[PDB]
């Protein structure tokens, strides 16, 4: 059969266009990994030959899909690579949040953020915390989990099983980041509230003595020794408490959707 | 290992460079609150007035020391990361 | 009427009968054979084209709307 | 197959992304979410990113059901058609699967309008009809919710003058206060559910 | 066709997105919404995307007559040609002469009865139309700057002076123009300028 | 017609859009009007894509009488006839940028008038205009922020922030001297000669 | 050399260009600057056409050994013919293996098994090391901006200290991380150190 | 509008199909294959179903290109 | 000669990267940038016409070694060699002014091209930095000095931007700042 | 100007559709496709229509492209 | 596994190779040069090595120019 | 100088080309030139040589306008 | 490198140059030309530099084409 070698690779570049439907989403989320750090001529080829790696069946035979509308199907995928774009994230967000609640106790956020911002444009210490967490989790391997939950995607869920998010989780995601990050940056917030109320009250004995500016001088100190007592117990929440895991494939999302 | 100690010494210095002129400019906060509350008087550009003498001329001071910090703590990153 | 107009008015590539041909394949022969492989030939090499573009358009509607 | 059947194709996609902004729920829901991180006081928390995430999840769901019954609609091979005019009233057929759904809540008295307009219905005249009502419906779901945190807001500055202590500046005190009373009630939940539980 | 028809056909195709944001309506469309938006104070609320997908729309319906009544003029020596296009234009040329300054034309027809040229009418038109936009925002301002005094007499009325007012003043922004259903009025509205 | 003469044809209406940006007063008309819309403390309206067109079309009248010159004219065979002929057709435009740029930026140009030289130096003459006019456009509003800010520190009220009341007031303010037609007029008068 | 020849080298030189992008370590040199460029907040400056000129040029010294070597190295039966092209290759696989992270080949690998059944090949050996030079880019990224962030935060802190809690520090901190980067250095610590890893 | 637009767009998907389809019955048969005139004609319907759908396809395209600068500015 | 044109044309084809590195160009086009941020201007003046005047004054102190390698005849075994490296000699005599020994290394002496091009644009991006950092100065100061009257008037919540960013732009029409940086930077290289 | 653009493009296109018909009419007549002489003045017709349009084109479509750099 | 490009290679390359030769080997005999029956066999094996050729180089510039588009952008 | 170098360029180079051309359709209207082998012989190489001029300078002149577009558009 | 890289276009440049020469002067002996022996020779000589400078200039623009693609985007 003598053409036989040359279907075979028009079959290998259509099943290599479904995976950059599910892996860009992807690619976009992660902060190492979005278009600010990598791009240009890399970027299109890098892609696809991660798409091709975790790909689940036969690469040198027909793809399956190839009776079923494109439309109604590729709009699917990239809802179900968006999904796991979240969920990947998410220690990072963590991170990253806890950073806004401090800027904001510590420093100033615009009393009517009619500039709006204040600080700089995405407050230092939350870009800060937000590499200094995602370069712990790669020296940890965490980029081989990455890739692993991509492949048993495809092999817990796969395209013509009409795979689809679980309602009933998504509605709860938001607390959840939110409770999280909550609770970390709690130990620095109290101190700064008590320390308010000290001064606070001695304008009572004092009284124009300014309240407000001799502890908006001062907080940004107690701010950053409070956070270096804690900065070594921080990271192990990153590692294994917050990181997603493969086995959490199977109540996040189910087929036949 | 090599990332968390270099993480914990960029807070360290922040406390460090900052600490002396965020002190200075308390106290000299402070001072003029007493004064005030000895005499009936009641002005706002008072403070002002003293504490900016007081945090520019300590880091004027100081300006020397700094970049002793900085040019040694940048080398010693740079092996790190490329050694 | 003129001709038979029905549903084949209404679809870009009729993937249910390429996928009847790329079943078919497990030397030429020529002319009557090598003229319907053209079809065949051609017929793929299009459709692949197209796929490769669908979605990089929905996934960059996907980042547009996140970008806002 | 069928030339124009193809370029149709390729137009759709490349105006998807303006279309889910206005013909789509989207609108509602990812508007909804930034009126109430904006009455929280903290700003970027959620990030934006997360917002326009589950906005956009949440909304295939209502939606991806009604775009695969229009593609399915078409697919039937018993059709035959023997004139130009009824070939357009066929492909009409199709669409009603989704006007029946815009039609639900647009306003009458503005696609009336729009109709009229319009010389000198019709989906031209349902999707700005549409877009406004959307719109509107948010600025009135979310009034309610500023009620609880402007009540918060007098509580703890007419406490501060009881305590006698002026020029404390009551914010750095009711930010926290607002967050811990949302997030330890789980609000945002009870927010997506009221959303999805409208149109679902 | 003709060779030289299609020249200018395709020209003309090419440069719509520029016609459209300089010389029609839209300019005056896009802006109104834009300043709603800021009077009550919303930063990202609604996105550009909606607005400006409504600026678009609602200026379909508007111009929608004019292409159409002059596509059938078209379908339907040197100084008959040129005088037969002419009036293809004068559909379109009306419209322009109705809203920009009469002496604006004179002005620039200087630079370049006479019946007017169309470019003395496109800058005329423009900058004509952003007036009348800057013009129709300041009304929209006035019922919201009442409201923001109005709160700051209660607060220091309560002697709250570094109670700063904003919270409270931005739901009743709400409050305020959806009791006025204004969405629907200035839609209604700003159509009827041109019917 | 000729196959280098036309190259060269061909070859100038690649560069146009470079030319038309550094070597006409197209630079003039784009600053001012950008600087205008920030003088206003708008951000995002009108789009750039109607001020870069308004005064595209405004820099056209003063331009048109220059290339109809050329155009009118053949811009005849020996070397030093030809260039001559050649070089007195450029010589209706050189006439344009020397009018408009300083005799002290030419002459250190022209030692390394030329084209060449003429082209940076008139760049930089028109720019410095630009900003020239802008500062003025500032002084009629900030004396309206400044105000606004004095009253309601008499008020009381330390920290209601100005622009949610100020805003409107520069609006008025613009509208009422029709801006819009004082400068658009007075910037071809001063090319037109009219 | 044969007809055959000329369609596999024409053929290869039509791809050429993405190989250099994928498996090459120009991919570790475009990250480096462009996060250098990040840190000190100039992204308009310098051009991607820069910095993209410097990084393919220092590239070169590194790979041209592996390309001198192929093609001075460039038959009975099948076996002797496509046995003789592979040992070439093998010039090449030393390189990749020697600078992919171990644990991506053994899973990439495994991948493969697993759908064909139920010494890494070109295939699976070529996406390890893309991701492997990208995480180490990542981490040489992040020294070099460890350094800038205390001029932020100080700068930052100093401000709300006198009470200018309206200005941005953007403006002020500038011109204090340019001042550093001259007072080092810089571009020629790293293009330095880089090479040194692989000469 | 829509209504226009839902006519435009079936008057054209059925010419083509007629058109496309009269081309090959010209070229299959044998007694218009082989005539002089016959192929002169042939050579006039193929050139102007190529034009005929090129134009369609540009002037499509500039419609869904003026859209994406005003909208997404 | 055949392959001395295929020589040729693959030069012209290439010749666009070259100006972005080698040549002084890469200096001349981050300076007005700089200058454009320190006055705080962010849409105007377009790109487009920065880019275009960075390049012609970039050209004037080019065009003395194009027109000698021109002029040369440097190209159509051993002796050939010889004859087209002494045509390069125009551009190597230009670029060790600039590079530092030390890193051509990666006086009478004969370095590689191929070195002395990475070499050289990293040292002219160094000098970039160095112009850019001074420029900031001058207007630094402003910023800070209309802030600090507010705050002795209370005006707290007032943003100064309002106000400064017209100071700004009277101080520098008032050096001619675009004259005297374009003056020196031509003397920086006759 | 407008006045003269449409005097600019009428001169253009009636020019153009003349010459099209005066060479179909070339081909038609019996005396002119069957003379050598004939033919050699068809050959250079048939050319120059082909240059002039051609360049039509291409000054038109640069002319375009100025102006929409020019506003993006 | 791709791999594969390797063996199919290297069967295609050496096949070709015989039949140039013995095309070439064919004309040096002095009666495969001048013996009807003998030319006529070789009109048959100079048609093949012809087409045969030709196939592969326009079915592999295809599949490559597959792959270019997919990865460009 | 670097002013003018365009117009010498220019202006010399048109000159020598109008007048090969010129020198060419004479030599195909001569009895004695259109019907010599030692004529045609000559012609062969004559038009050829026009040929690869024009295409040459054509060329190189886009490049150049090829490397302003680039360094300015982007 | 460079000075590695000087060498192979030199040699390549004056390989050619001298072939060019060496067929023209076989145009010019007429024991060449008319010689049916002579002429078979002459035949190959051609073409094998017509192979030669045709695929060095595909390869070479190649090489340049594979440049601008990571540098131009």
């Amino acid at each position: 059969m003598f053409y036989a070698l040359y279907f075979e690779i028009h079959h290998l570049v259509a099943s290599a266009a479904l995976g950059f439907a599910r892996v860009a989403p992807i690619f976009f989320f992660l902060p190492f990994l979005n278009s600010g750090v990598l791009s240009g001529a890399p970027r299109n080829a890098i892609i696809i030959l991660v798409a091709l790696g975790v790909w689940p069946h036969a690469l040198n035979e027909a793809p399956p899909f190839l009776s079923v509308a494109m439309i109604p199907l590729v709009l699917q995928e990239a809802a179900v690579g968006v999904m796991l774009g979240c969920l990947l994230s998410w220690p990072f967000w963590v991170m990253h949040a806890l950073g806004c609640i401090i800027d904001n106790q510590r420093g100033a956020t615009l009393s009517s953020s009619i500039d709006p911002a204040n600080g700089i444009d995405t407050s230092e210490m939350a870009n800060f915390l937000n590499m200094f967490a995602a370069v712990v989790y790669l020296q940890n391997g965490g980029l081989v989990t990455m890739v692993d939950v991509l492949n048993k995607s495809y092999q817990l869920c796969d395209p013509m099983n009409e795979c689809t998010p679980s309602l009933p989780p998504l509605l709860t995601f938001i607390n959840q980041v939110a409770q999280n990050a909550l609770v970390l940056a709690s130990p620095v917030v109290l101190v700064l509230l008590l320390s308010e109320v000290f001064l606070g009250l001695l304008s009572r004995f004092a009284p124009q003595m300014n309240a407000f500016a001799i502890s908006l001088t001062v907080k940004s100190g107690i701010a950053v020794l409070i956070m270096l007592l804690y900065f070594s117990p921080v990271l192990p929440d990153n590692v294994l408490r917050l990181s997603f895991q493969a086995t959490g494939l199977s109540s996040w999302f189910y087929e036949r959707g | 290992d090599d990332l968390v100690f270099a993480g914990n010494k960029a807070l360290y210095l922040v406390l460090i460079l900052s600490g002396w002129p965020t002190i200075v400019a308390t106290i000299i906060g402070l001072l003029v609150g007493l004064f005030q509350t000895v005499t009936q008087l009641q002005e706002q550009t008072l403070p002002f007035g003293i504490k900016l003498l007081g945090v520019c001329l300590c880091l004027f001071l100081l300006s020397g020391w700094y970049g002793e910090v900085l040019l040694s703590y940048g080398r010693q990153v740079i092996f790190l990361a490329l050694a | 009427d003129i001709v038979s107009l029905d549903d084949r008015l209404l679809q870009a590539f009729s993937g249910s009968a390429i996928a009847t041909a790329v079943d078919k394949q497990t030397l030429v022969t020529d002319p009557k054979e090598l003229a319907i492989s053209q079809e065949m030939i051609s017929d793929y090499n299009l459709y692949v084209s197209m796929v490769s573009t669908l979605t990089r358009k929905g996934v960059g509607a996907v980042e547009t709307l996140l970008r806002s | 197959g069928n030339d124009i059947s193809l370029i149709a194709l390729l137009a759709f996609s490349t105006l998807l992304p303006f279309i889910i902004a206005s013909g789509t729920c989207f609108v509602k829901f990812s508007i909804v979410f930034v009126m109430v991180r904006n009455a929280l006081g903290l700003q970027q928390i959620p990030s934006n990113m997360t917002l326009n995430g589950v906005a956009l999840l949440l909304s295939m769901f209502v939606m991806w059901p009604i775009m695969h019954d229009a593609y399915v609609y078409f697919e039937d091979e018993d059709v035959t058609f023997n004139d130009i005019s009824s070939l357009s009233k066929h492909v009409d057929e199709g669409l009603d699967g989704y006007r029946d759904y815009l039609i639900k809540y647009s306003d009458r008295e503005l696609v009336q309008f729009f109709e009229n307009a319009q010389l000198k219905p019709s989906i031209f005249a349902l999707l700005p009809a549409y877009a406004l009502s959307e719109i509107k419906s948010a600025f009135k779901i979310g009034f309610y919710l500023y009620l609880p945190f402007v009540v918060v807001d007098l509580v703890v500055s007419s406490v501060l003058l009881a305590l006698g202590m002026m020029m404390m500046s009551p914010v750095t005190i009711s930010t926290p206060i607002k967050l811990v009373l949302f997030v330890a009630l789980d609000g945002w939940t009870l927010l997506s559910k009221g959303l999805i539980l409208q149109y679902m």
